[PDB]
């Protein structure tokens, strides 16, 4: 029976403290049952960037028991201080959408 | 968070309706759309599915391979070209944006699918044998709506004007009566007036008081 | 697939009472249930998700629970806007079902309803159709019955029923069945009768003629 979702869960959860001019990396995992599809959608601050040269493209799929994971991923490298704000991740499959936030800080200050 | 709903009414059997479902208020492109229809004194039905970007579709099985679910997000509207129609199809329609369930709706949108063209009703007295019950019956028009005044207004109290209801041969009828004091039958005359726009027929039938037929 | 029906058909309630619906399912949905308010002439209006979750702004007299195929709404006190349908969701499989609807009205005390029956008019018997309505007037709860008789005869599939809101002044609903038949079959046949069942009566009443009577 499933096309229900599980939860959206991202990593790194917490404390996403960056210096200007450093590589940012989010993971959006998306929990489902076997028989549902999954489609993301990132918002974000900055408007510099595209939406296919941040976010993955690849298929990144596991299953198991009765259950599955779909994982996206933003990876901003080198960023702003207009790249400081809230991000948001959307998980879309249909009958269901779940989504999950995290905010990221940009300090005006070098990197090591 | 607001979806506003446009298109929908007449149409003949075989023949196309589009629905166009405008978001507003939120992140159109992030959210899974949906539709849900529901038909006269009935249930609400599921319609359709369909994912952010469009990738992932799922149809009720009585819709499938008739009606295209897609949507636009540059222009924040979901969308559903009905075509292959059926009178079966007659039914109010809602957008709806899911996210664990069924959150935002639309306003609605009333599709009506019949072969029948327009038409004038029939109007047939409902004749009476404490008070006494007398009535109007509006028989056979389409489309709908008909309305139904006694005496130009001069009666209200005790006026029951039925719902319409679509017959097997397409068309609609609704009975209006009216229950009174009985001593009053011989001198107080009753008219009820009826008024169908569509057909541009005004009507005014007299009912008398009648011992016989039963 | 999964089928949804709720229990009973109808609840009535006055302002303050505790109202309790309940939802039971063909097979398991663990708790993925949805439950929807809906008002004549309205979208419906997602009150409680997941079960027991209530919906940002859903007022907190609202209150959900139950799992696995049996589930259960309640409202703690009922006010002037909580008069309306209610139905159930299931989200687990596709497609996503719904419930019947329990229609929640304002309560009152038994009333019989004012039974009266009207041949087809000669005028209506001119076109080759006739049409016998029965008018049920007034009376509380709204699950009555109609049974048609002709010669002894049970009529049904050539019926069909139509009912009013509930009136504000009294609170009570009005009712009309209208048998139909064709002037050869009409004119066969001698007695015809509008049998109704109903709370408000000791037994079963009876409202019938013979056609051409006086």
């Amino acid at each position: 029976p499933g096309y229900r979702i599980y939860d959206v869960v991202l990593s790194p959860s917490h404390g996403i403290e960056l210096s200007v001019g450093e590589k940012l990396v989010l993971n959006c995992t998306a929990r489902t049952e076997l028989n549902v599809g999954i489609d993301f959608n990132w918002e974000y601050p900055s408007s510099k960037h595209q939406h296919k040269k941040l976010v993955n493209r690849d298929l990144k799929t596991q299953s198991g028991s009765e259950m599955k994971k779909f994982l996206s991923t933003l990876t901003i490298d080198g960023v702003t201080r207009s790249d400081q704000g809230l991000y948001t991740c959307a998980a879309s499959s249909g009958l269901m959408t779940k989504k999950n936030s995290t905010f990221v800080r940009v300090h005006e200050k070098p990197f090591v | 968070v607001q979806l506003v709903q446009s298109g929908g009414g007449l149409v003949k059997p075989g023949g196309s309706l589009r629905l166009s479902c405008a978001a507003s208020g939120f992140t159109f492109s992030s959210y899974s759309m949906n539709w849900v229809r529901q038909a006269p004194g009935k249930g609400l039905e599921w319609v359709s599915s369909i994912s952010s970007s469009s990738s992932y579709i799922y149809y009720a099985d009585s819709v499938k391979g008739r009606f295209t679910i897609s949507r636009d997000n540059a222009k924040n509207s979901l969308y559903l070209q009905m075509n292959s129609l059926r009178a079966e199809d007659t039914a109010v329609y809602y957008c709806a944006r899911v996210t664990d369930a069924f959150d935002i709706w639309g306003q609605g949108t009333m599709v009506t699918v019949s072969s029948a063209s327009t038409k004038g009703p029939s109007v047939f007295p409902l004749a009476p044998s404490g008070t006494a019950a007398l009535g109007c019956l509006v028989k056979d028009y389409f489309p709908e709506p008909v309305t139904v005044s006694w005496n130009s207004g001069a009666l209200t109290s005790g006026v029951h004007t039925f719902p319409a209801v679509l017959q097997s041969s397409g068309l609609y009828s609704l009975s209006s009566v009216v229950t009174v004091p009985s001593s009053s039958l011989g001198t107080q005359t009753y008219i009820c007036n009826v008024n169908h726009k569509p057909s541009n027929t005004k009507v005014d039938k007299r009912v008398e008081p009648k011992s016989c037929a039963a | 697939d999964i089928q949804m029906t709720q229990s009973p058909s109808s609840v009535s309630a006055s302002i303050g009472d505790r109202v309790t619906i309940t939802c039971r399912a063909s097979q398991g949905i663990d708790n993925w249930l949805g439950w929807y308010q809906q008002k004549p002439g309205k979208a419906p209006k997602l009150l409680i998700y997941d079960a027991s979750n209530l919906d940002t702004g859903v007022p907190s007299r609202f209150s959900g629970s139950g799992s696995g195929t049996y589930f259960t709404l309640t409202i703690s006190s009922l006010q002037a806007e909580d008069f309306a349908v209610y139905f159930c969701q299931q989200a687990k499989a596709f497609p996503p079902t719904f419930g019947g609807g329990t229609k929640v009205d304002i309560k009152r005390t038994v009333a019989a309803p004012s039974v009266f029956i009207f041949p087809p008019s000669d005028e209506q018997l001119k076109s080759g159709t006739a049409s016998v309505v029965c008018l049920l007037n007034n009376f509380y709860p709204r699950e009555a019955k109609v049974q048609w008789k002709v010669d002894n005869a049970l009529q049904s599939g050539n019926s069909q029923e139509s009912v009013t809101e509930q009136d504000s002044k009294d609170s009570t609903y009005s009712l009309s069945s209208t048998l139909t038949l064709s002037k050869a079959d009409y004119e066969k046949h001698k007695v015809y009768a509008c049998e109704v069942t109903h709370q408000g009566l000791s037994s079963p009443v009876t409202k019938s003629f013979n056609r051409g009577e006086c």
